[PDB]
RNA sequence: AAAA
RNA sequence: AAAA
RNA sequence: AAAA
């Protein structure tokens, strides 16, 4: 709104095009002591999963009887962002804490391991935007490497609009300063949506070419996904 | 049309297309068939045997009740009839103080507690109760001498093989249970066998590696 | 601290029920015999509230909301120096429904607090820049209230309903300089530019329907949220739920939520006077 | 202590004479999920009630055995205050859901269902005086309206003195600039009180007129509290 | 969020226990051989806490009760820019009986607190004008907190006593101006027009029973306090516990609980010099 | 580091000698209602503490099998300071909770009562520095009057050094103002510490000398304790 | 409200386990092969998280740490008008070990953000009087957030030297006058005196051993922690656990943690840079 | 589904319970899993009393799973009417 | 904090 | 936040 | 409060 976020060179802020992604860097086995874990970089955005495999949930009227229960937690630390975030959960947090935990709720086979819980602690490191869908990847590729079987990954970007470019994976300026902030996660091989939120405003017609270049770009992201998987035994 | 479509022995990954078509094959948690294709659950590997497929999983600290079963069990709590014992499961296991002393409990009664390892079988499980064990087998309850070794239970049959694998080892005195737990008995310096056992689970041959150790 | 969890106890709906409720579904048609495009019966009542400065009951169906807003005065937030503030609240009273229980707002009521926040926020109805008095000194801050007294399906569209009429409804005081507020005297109403609607579309197996009641979102396989201002343009999403949706399945939710938000808004406008 | 609260007419702010109730209106079943619901107003001050049916209290350490337990929300909403109040429970709402528990313990036959738990939600939409008493009555009706057996209903009404007068049912003003203020709540039919309090300061002499002219206050409310919950069958 | 709910796990008194403690009642005496309209061993010890501005150690028989004050300098509150603040706390803590666990105060000690408040702020005892320094810019906030350290039965009067000791006690200190506070300096006590006294009354039975014990208090049908300054004013009423009580039963308490007031404030007034 | 803590005639600000103790008063079974209570006062220092006699922990997932569960609480009144303390607990008062539970662990024969808990409250009614082992003494002094086994009373007494000379059971100007400040708590009889804390600094001989000062005030304690116990008997 | 209870779900580890640690601890050796004076294997990595305006990324044998640390502009305490602030938070994320459930932090978490507090504090290593700006109006407040990600055993050492390492890792940015921060101009980093480094030495049985592991922790009867700065004056000590130890334990671990530190200290001071 | 029954909501203030043993006529065998959530099933009140939750029966002519037909729920209180 |  |  |  105040910053030209495309130039006149038709670039980004950061020098990218309009349809291109953040840089994207995946670790695995990174915690010892958790069945799962998972860094998970785009970008400037950077978070750390850990997973807790199934386990017998103490308490225990808050099991369910044919399914496990996912426990999901989606938290920033103070230093992740510009000005320190008070670590005290916001509003926002525990929206997102929900909105991530239904994404893995559609993933995860949780019916194997009934009565049970598994644990899903996701930290935010470093906030460049886009951490709730970094969150998402990082806890998927926890979950992988925990060996909780899963239908498929999930992969997810963010989508938008600066100055009426419809734009793919938004840096920080472009979430603040845009006009529209599409977050979409899906299980691409399933084509299957499983995060869906837009803040800011669209057309329809924008939206559904936003949504179009989400999707290739969450294939580029998947394949990714797949080969860090799979790196340490090849 | 029937077809597998990955190459046998391949890394495959959760979400991962196995084979298309009408097959079949024995439900398993590690493959997925959503009408007719087939796709791996969890980062493992693509095998085929014979006519049937399966995902061999890589990965999970977790073992899998199975009745009959033969585990290693740690003591984790008493209960007035019973121990509650954790053989490295989603769910905790349970010895009635009755299969352990063949009787009921007299009057005033306190053979295991909590830390104890109690080598046993599973004698009851199913989707909807927790696992039940028995001592009551040869060479079954407490554990006295010797160590144990924890690895993943997904790794359980690779120490194995066409039993090939425990033979190596033992050249020591070792036993492989399911639970992913091995009890042993070897003389401390010998014991440092467990290296080896680490250096399968970073691996899934070391008989050269415990001849120059 | 604190994290999310897989509800445990909730309203378990019996086979037998569920192979109805589709039943009907095959010919366009369910329980309360409506289409699968329709809204229930909607009713709004103004000025509800007696001493909020702008309120609205809102029955939808059994679902019913009370919407109210109270204007103070303040410092404004150094971050947005010339605007006013909103602040929104939704209260889930244990009154709605057996299963809900009293205390601060778990996540569905914050979850349900921002969605409307954003679509009000995001679509700019509400011009914050509008509520400043003497500009970086002071400004109104907007308090939204919403509770929900009556839980029967579909609450989100009926907060925004309710949080919309609440504001349309907003009396304003004359300011007295010395700075005090003259609560003897209104002085107009809060500015908006327009209304907004948000419209949830429910999956339930393969049919999509609108505003859903207790029983069909207790079936459905996840539910998607769409707002919208009355050009059309797409003001907040919000997919929720357990369960996934198909891109193709979204595609036709968008269509079939903005041709009922046309209707729904027309309806909106006649309530409101506007 | 400043506004003139009896005028030279001898009537009250509202035009009330000292003896005279400000207006009532009762509805009842207004929440189709509650197991009983009622709305209660006096004047301008107006209160709502849900009641959850006696169901079994998981805990259960908590419930009793020869009984069944109450649990009783007394609570304010944020606008029905002249300026906002903040939704986080006061030190003032704290004290009246037990004071209004309490009158409640009496009234409900809850032996007939130990080791339950029955639940009482009153909110208070508008606040005009004596909505402890408000939000009394709305609760008595409710559990009337849910079949939850009783000995008697409530009735209720605050007495006081403003500028030496003995006055019944008092306004916000009258509660705010008057000596003293005194809400009462009885089982008419069983000459019981349920609550008791008293404000500000009386003689004992005036305790005692003030006292005799609550319960024919009392007496006109609960009437109306019988017409009401004959209403509809009749 | 938080409701108030039947107390559950409570002193379970045998029903051989209560039979007895009536039986004494036929003839006018209690377990202690008392009269049912005497209070028991009083004792009061002021400057108790010696970092307390003023502070009293009470011992009503077995109920023991340490009421502390602390002076500060603040801004007043805007509703009230002509007078010192006073901010009243109870704890019941755990060390008082074995059912009282940790935490933040449950609706007894609040009750507790805001009664005392209500019985000082109401009788004037406490003129909060007199603690202004220069109005509308700074005042005094006194203040109280009470700590229940032995749970005796009729709690609520002995946090009165020691309340209105602890405030007779009080020591206060020379402000000075550059506005500081000289602790090396009293410049006099807190000003109060007068004690005031709460006289609970339980009705156990046919029975009414002044300043009943633990047994007693575990039997009775309900209670209910009344307030006195020493021209016998009735500056706060209030009736607690679960049981109802007829219109004779309240009418024959005030005039017993009147009566005991006047005893009792004469022994207060000897305890505190006046 | 401003005012004069040692004077010219070699003394402390309260006249006395470098190894010299505060005076000592013990009080037993104060409290009607506790299983066991105790007052102790070290000068200015005033605790009281209460036990709650071995009792089956109701959780019980919180007990343990083998031993009794010690709970513990060290809380300051608001009027204990020089200025109010809040009465919510201080990220401190949550430390010396530990501190003094964990010294208590090592005295009381906790395994003579597995699947219990033990209560212990104590409440610090003047707070004129030393405070966490006034308390710690209080607590095992109220756990010998409830006769609750144990290997031995608890002593303590905190050293330091002021204007460069060790000190022995500092006063609060001299904990505010000093360079160390360092209690220690032990079972004397078995020459067994329980509590061990420093802040400030030290070179490790002052650390030695301070140490050993603080074993010969600890012994005069004891002697104390041991004493005020029998005394009722004797 | 709140209490300090004995942990009850621990990490129950089995007697044979025990038997064998001790085994070669006759030898001088344990079950990682490593002398009982010896430290894990190091690693320090400086700038870790890229928007923390210093931080370090600690691995010390597979306990994980990550501290970070934020400047702002405030104004100062008034027991401290010459001096920045220094505000410590440790969280022991649920990611470090599967008994630690999410929340605000337990007694475990805040001991030890007290324990690297004072040891910071006491050792002088932070100036807080170089952080004033315009003295008595606004000074730096340095906020130092430590967060452990894997729990491996011996925590406390690795927060401390996670602390050290990013405050010296901290960058400080140019502050404008008209009073504001431009974070685009990086005008100095943190002065800081010295490092300073806090050692553990566990008890275990008849033996001291420097830097517990896991295992080790969870058999040790206590352990103690010391503070040193490099001329290795003691700057904190902190016995915790539920063990007692002998005076002549005490004596021999702090002679023995003192040893250690010389080494530590070169070592840090090499990640450092300095 | 609880080790050795169900638990059943027969709409009022205490929770039904419904023994295997009373379905199956005989012990329940190793290893074994008739009813589960969501099923509606016309039984029979075996035992009751002041002091304890309901226990069902299904051991009687045209008891126990309900398979075909709708179900309509409404006031008990309204059942003699 | 008190008052609604 | 630290100190009591 | 919103934004990360
Ligand atoms: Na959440
Ligand atoms: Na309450
Ligand atoms: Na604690």
């Amino acid at each position: 709104e105040r910053p030209k976020l495309i130039l006149d060179d038709g670039k980004r802020t950061d020098g990218r095009k309009p349809d291109e992604l953040r840089s994207i860097k995946i670790e695995l086995g990174v915690l010892k002591n958790a069945d799962g874990s998972a860094i998970f970089e785009m970008g400037n955005t950077k978070a750390i999963a850990a997973v807790y495999g199934p386990k017998e949930m103490h308490p225990r009227h808050l099991s369910l009887p044919d399914r496990a229960v996912l426990r999901v937690r989606y938290h920033m630390t103070p230093f992740s962002t510009d000005e320190r975030k008070n670590p005290a959960p916001s509003r926002r947090e525990i929206e997102l804490s929900k909105v991530i935990r239904e994404a893995l709720e559609s993933a995860v086979l949780v019916e194997l391991f009934p009565r049970t819980a598994i644990d899903v602690f996701t930290e935010i490191l470093q906030a460049d935007a886009g951490s709730r869908l970094v969150s998402l990847m990082a806890a998927s590729l926890a979950l992988a490497d925990a060996g909780i079987p899963m239908r498929d990954l999930i992969a997810g970007v963010a989508v938008g609009k600066a100055d009426g470019v419809i734009i793919l994976d938004l840096n920080e300026t472009e979430a603040m300063w845009g006009e529209a902030d599409m977050p979409i996660a899906m299980m691409p091989s399933l084509n299957q949506v499983t995060l869906f939120q837009l803040n800011g405003s669209m057309t329809p017609d924008e939206f559904r070419q936003a949504f179009d270049l989400a999707v290739k770009g969450i294939n580029i992201i998947y394949n990714l996904e797949r080969e860090a998987l799979k790196s340490k035994y090849v | 049309s029937q077809e597998i479509v990955l190459q046998p022995r391949s890394i495959v990954v959760p979400g991962e297309l196995l084979a298309e078509g009408e097959f079949q094959i024995p439900w398993s948690p590690y493959i997925l068939k959503i009408n007719s294709k087939y796709y791996s659950t969890v980062v493992g590997l693509f095998d085929v045997k014979d006519t049937q497929f399966e995902v061999i999983p890589l990965e999970g600290s977790f073992y899998y009740p199975k009745i009959n079963d033969i585990v290693i069990g740690l003591v984790e709590d008493v209960e007035i009839y019973g121990w509650v014992v954790d053989i490295k499961a989603p769910y905790k296991a349970y010895l009635p103080a009755s299969n352990l002393l063949g009787r009921s409990i007299n009057v005033g009664e306190d053979y295991l507690d909590v830390g104890d390892y109690v080598i046993a079988r599973i004698e009851n499980f199913d989707r909807s109760i927790d696992p039940v064990l028995s001592v009551k087998g040869k060479d079954l309850g407490r554990v006295s001498n010797g160590i144990v070794i924890d690895i993943m239970p997904v790794k359980v049959p690779r120490v194995i093989g066409n039993k090939s694998m425990y033979e190596t080892l033992t050249s020591c005195s070792i036993f492989v249970a399911n639970n992913g737990r091995i009890w042993a008995t070897c003389s401390r310096f010998s014991e440092e066998i467990l290296i080896e056992a680490i250096r399968k689970i970073e691996n899934e041959l070391t008989d050269r590696i415990k001849q120059f150790i | 601290g604190h994290m999310s969890s897989t509800p445990s106890n909730q309203n378990i709906i019996p086979i037998i029920k569920k192979e109805s409720i589709v039943s009907l579904f095959e010919k366009g048609i369910r329980q309360d015999g409506r289409k699968l495009t329709d809204y229930r019966p909607l009713s709004i009542t103004l000025d509800y509230a007696k001493k909020a400065d702008g309120s609205a009951l809102v029955k939808l169906g059994t679902t019913m909301v009370l919407a109210g807003t109270k204007l103070e005065i303040d410092k404004p937030y150094e971050d947005t120096p010339n605007q006013g503030n909103l602040i929104v609240n939704v209260e889930l009273l244990p009154l709605a429904y057996e299963t809900f229980e009293p205390g601060p707002p778990d996540e569905n009521a914050i979850e349900l607090a921002r969605v409307v926040d954003r679509s009000l926020r995001d679509s700019k109805a509400l011009d914050l820049t509008k509520l400043v008095i003497e500009p970086g000194k002071s400004v109104w801050t907007v308090w939204l209230d919403v509770y929900v007294l009556d839980y029967g399906g579909n609450v989100l569209d009926a907060c925004t309903l309710a949080s919309v009429a609440a504001l349309y409804n907003t009396k304003v005081y004359k300011v007295e300089q010395h700075i005090s507020v003259n609560k003897n005297e209104v002085v107009g109403k809060l500015p908006l530019n327009y209304p907004v609607v948000t419209i949830s579309v429910a999956k339930v197996d393969k049919y999509l329907v609108v505003d859903p009641d207790l029983d069909e979102e207790s079936i459905m396989d996840a539910k998607i949220s769409f707002s919208y201002t009355p050009d059309l343009k797409i003001v907040g999403i919000q997919k929720s739920g357990k369960g996934s949706m198909s891109l193709q399945d979204i595609d036709q939710a968008e269509n079939t939520a903005r041709s009922t938000a046309v209707k729904l808004l027309e309806e909106l406008k006649k309530h409101l006077g506007i």
